[PDB]
RNA sequence: UCAUCUAGACAGCCGGACGGUGGCCAUGGAAGUCGGAAUCCGCUAAGGAGUGUGUAACAACUCACCGGCCGAAUGAACUAG
């Protein structure tokens, strides 16, 4: 256990991000496209996988 | 679609003075001055009131105009950090091995150094930029606080020193260790 | 349609400033709809109340101000969150029944206007 | 002291509420079942008042109730658990009891409005021989009067 | 080129169980006669039956601007074909003459669309006679009042191949 | 102390400013800008110089600080 | 092509977001939110017989709607260079 304040505020830069479908590339969660070039800035976007 | 003329404006308040020649910015305040070179984005500054400054841009692109507000957040950021000052507050997570993080002085230049970061025998030291203070505070356990003007400058040093705390080959949802960034602020917040 | 609506709530407004000669401005803050139904309710016999976009009512105030000229003084106290209490009744009786209802952890009467007159109250 | 509602079928979860309050659960469903007897083929609101002994009960009112109970219906076991659909007559002057009896409890907006809501009410009862439930009460102006 | 409009005025053959057919009129943005002619009998084909070989041209006239020296703002309504399908389009134009005005509009066309001239049909063009009745913002922001702005990074062309000072750009 | 700008202030294109035809047929005469186009060219006339009243574009004149 | 718009639009904060009614069937329960149908009034400035989270069912939170600040264009779908 780490605490829960401090869980949510190390989630917040480790967890509660949005992965392109097509480079998986760790986005921001609120994002519409990804910021790369490779995949052509696309809007397949997916939450990253939690636990529990 | 060349818009011939959008304007932006910056509040100068009564403690600092700016002076601009050709692109050269610099803002002078209670708790110091600051400079900044904008030769590179193209834009023009006029002086109205002595309180008021506008900066224009005339028949402008798209990605131009963009940059005429970005360039006025920066000038006002510049502004209100040598009025206010910025402070951005840290925290230190750690599941067992806790981290210990000290002050010392390789040739002189104020390195942070960090220790025991998932009990591991490598030191992790960061420089510290100038004209940022680092102060670990008192009262509430496990946090940093990098104080400044140059909210660049203290942001970055913040930057670097969460960027020098990351986990390699494990699971990083579950092994969250580390430092982070929990606030930002003024150093005379609410003033 | 919109504007349709809109005319409405111009003409209603002038018949009520016509209608009743003491006038309430109330301020609402943090009251609920059920809160203000009940006031409303009680009130209901003595008292008109109506609530707007205070951007249509001052334009309806300046479309209204030939006649009725007293009513352009109630304009500065207009601002802010407000609603109009048109009644028979001449002032306090009104007044107690407004901030007695509905106290919870609160509606206030910021102005008064009577017969062009303007009481802080 | 306390008051606990419950909308109930007539002629019987109450246990759970009843253990709180200490009272007995036959005795509750006694005594609903006791008020609920003038319909309780329907559901309705049971309010139930603890003196900290025991438990009164009385129904209150509801239009929805009201209205099934005024549209005439055979009594039903409910064993079949049918549609068991409630078609109904115009019935104005049960309504407009019914507008009365709610006697703008909970404050309807006027006497006619709270006939109006009454019309409405009967979603479920067609409440009409031959119309739709409250289509013709904005055109008609009779009746405003009786509701009062 | 240079466009000129034209009014033409042509009708069908007169025959013995019609004579006096009734004079269609058209107006065209051409180069010149020849041209303006053309276009009016590819568009009389395509509204009613009727070809050079069975019709006749009864006069063809310029019209030239009233008011040469007067600002306007012009609506155009225009057909293009793109290359999947057909569009229509309205762009409008703050120009002085209605010539010009149909001028900068397909080389704003061929800029932006690449919609050649045999791809564009010019459906109308109407001078807006009232403000507030534009509605493209690229027109509708030379309509404020006062409108004045400046002229940066003013480049001057040398007739000399060598210069004996550093430039200035300055306006 | 008081805020400096370099201010940079340079010949504004607007009703009423004079401006030196550079080439074509008038090609060193004044004119005087009577309205905007559009941001390349420009309505003048040049009446006392017997420049006729024309459209114009932008790079065939030269501003003047006269207004 | 649809809509909104100085009678205040879209973002951002803040407040309300209500009664008839736990609308009718059906379930051991399902009260806006397991489903089937209907989907109507009042008070309104405004609030769906409900957009989600949500509980055994509640309760609770949030919505789309209306309001104060802001004062001027913006949202959705589609087409082609
Ligand atoms: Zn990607």
């Amino acid at each position: 256990i780490i605490e829960p304040s401090l869980k949510a505020l190390a989630s917040k830069y480790n967890c509660d991000k949005s992965v392109c479908r097509k480079c998986y590339a760790r986005l921001p969660p609120r994002a519409t496209n990804c910021r790369k070039r490779k995949c052509g800035h696309t809007n397949q976007l997916r939450p990253k996988k939690k636990l529990k | 679609m060349k818009y011939i003329q959008t304007e932006q404006q910056i509040e100068v308040p009564e403690g600092v003075t700016v002076s601009i020649k050709s692109r050269i910015v610099k803002v002078v305040g209670p708790r110091g001055t600051l400079t900044k070179n904008l030769k590179h984005i193209d834009v023009t500054f006029t002086k109205v009131n002595n309180q008021l400054i506008k900066v224009a841009v005339h028949n402008g692109g798209r990605k131009h105009v963009a940059a005429l507000r970005t360039v006025k957040s920066l000038v006002d950021n510049m502004i209100t950090g040598v009025t206010k000052g910025y402070k951005y507050k840290m925290r230190y997570v750690y599941a067992h091995f806790p981290i210990n993080v000290n002050i010392v002085e390789k040739d002189g230049a104020k390195f942070i150094e960090v220790r025991n970061f998932l009990g591991d025998k490598k030191i992790r030291n960061v420089p510290v930029r100038d004209g940022v203070t680092i102060e670990f505070s008192t009262n509430v356990k496990d946090e940093i606080v990098l104080s400044g003007n140059s909210v660049e400058d203290v942001s970055q040093n913040a930057a670097d020193l969460q960027q020098i705390c990351r986990v390699r080959n494990k699971d990083i949802r579950k092994f969250l260790d580390g430092i982070y960034v929990s606030h930002k602020g003024f150093i005379t917040e609410d003033l | 349609g919109i504007r349709e609506k809109k005319a409405e709530y111009f003409a209603k407004l002038r018949e009520y400033l016509e209608e009743y000669k003491s006038l309430f401005v109330v301020g609402v803050d943090n009251v609920s709809s059920q809160q203000m139904h009940e006031v409303r309710k009680e009130l209901r016999g003595r008292a008109v109340v109506l609530m707007g976009k205070n951007t249509m009512v001052r334009r309806a105030i300046r479309g209204f101000l030939s006649d009725l000229p007293d009513f352009e003084k109630l304009l500065p106290f207009v601002k802010g969150n407000v609603g109009f209490v048109f009644t028979n009744e001449p002032l306090t009786e009104i007044k107690n029944v407004i901030v007695s209802n509905r106290v919870a952890a609160g509606l206030t009467v910021v102005q008064v206007y009577d017969n062009g007159q303007v009481f802080p109250s | 002291v306390k008051y606990l509602y419950l909308r109930a079928v007539g002629g019987e979860l109450a246990p759970k509420i009843g253990p709180l309050g200490l009272s007995p659960k036959k005795v509750g469903e006694d005594i609903a079942k006791a008020t609920k007897e003038f319909k309780g083929i329907k559901v309705t609101v049971q309010l139930k008042i603890q003196n900290r002994q025991a438990a009164a009960s009385v129904v209150p009112s509801a239009s929805s109730l009201v209205i099934t109970a005024l549209k005439e219906p055979p009594r039903d076991r409910k064993k079949d658990k049918n549609v068991k659909h409630s078609g109904n007559i115009q019935l104005d002057e049960i309504i407009e009891i019914a507008r009365q009896m709610r006697d703008k409890s909970f404050g309807r907006t006027l006497a006619s409005v709270t006939k109006e809501i009454l019309g409405t009410a009967q979603s479920v009862g067609c409440r009409v021989d031959f119309k739709n439930p409250h289509d013709i009460i904005e055109g008609i102006n009779a009746g405003e009067i009786e509701i009062p | 080129a240079h466009f000129k409009e034209y009014q033409v005025i042509g009708r069908r053959l007169p025959t013995e169980s019609v004579p006096e057919p009734k004079l269609f009129r058209m107006r065209i943005f051409a180069s010149n006669e020849v041209i303006a002619k053309s276009r009016y009998w590819y568009f009389l084909q395509k509204l009613h039956k009727v070809k050079k070989a069975s019709g006749e041209i009864v006069s063809i006239n310029q019209i030239n601007e009233a008011h040469p020296t007067k600002v306007k703002n012009f609506g155009v309504w225009v057909r293009y074909d793109s290359r999947s399908g057909t569009h229509n389009m309205y762009k409008e134009i703050r120009d002085v003459s209605r010539v010009a005005a149909v001028e900068t509009l397909y080389q704003d066309m061929a800029a932006r669309h690449r919609a050649r001239f045999r791809s564009i049909h010019i459906l109308k063009v109407a001078e807006i006679e009232k403000t507030a009745d534009v509605k493209r913002q690229y027109v509708k922001q030379f309509l404020t009042k006062d409108l004045k702005f400046p002229l940066p990074h003013r480049v001057q062309k040398s007739t000399k191949t060598f210069s004996y000072k550093r430039p200035s750009t300055f306006y | 102390t008081d805020s400096i700008v370099k201010a940079s202030n340079w010949r504004l294109v607007e009703v009423g400013r004079v401006v030196l035809i550079k080439k074509g047929q008038s090609a060193g005469k004044l004119a005087a800008i009577v309205e905007i186009i559009d941001q390349k060219k420009v309505l003048i006339d040049g009446p006392k110089a017997g420049v006729p009243r024309q459209a114009i574009n932008l790079g065939q004149v030269v501003l003047t600080p006269l207004t």
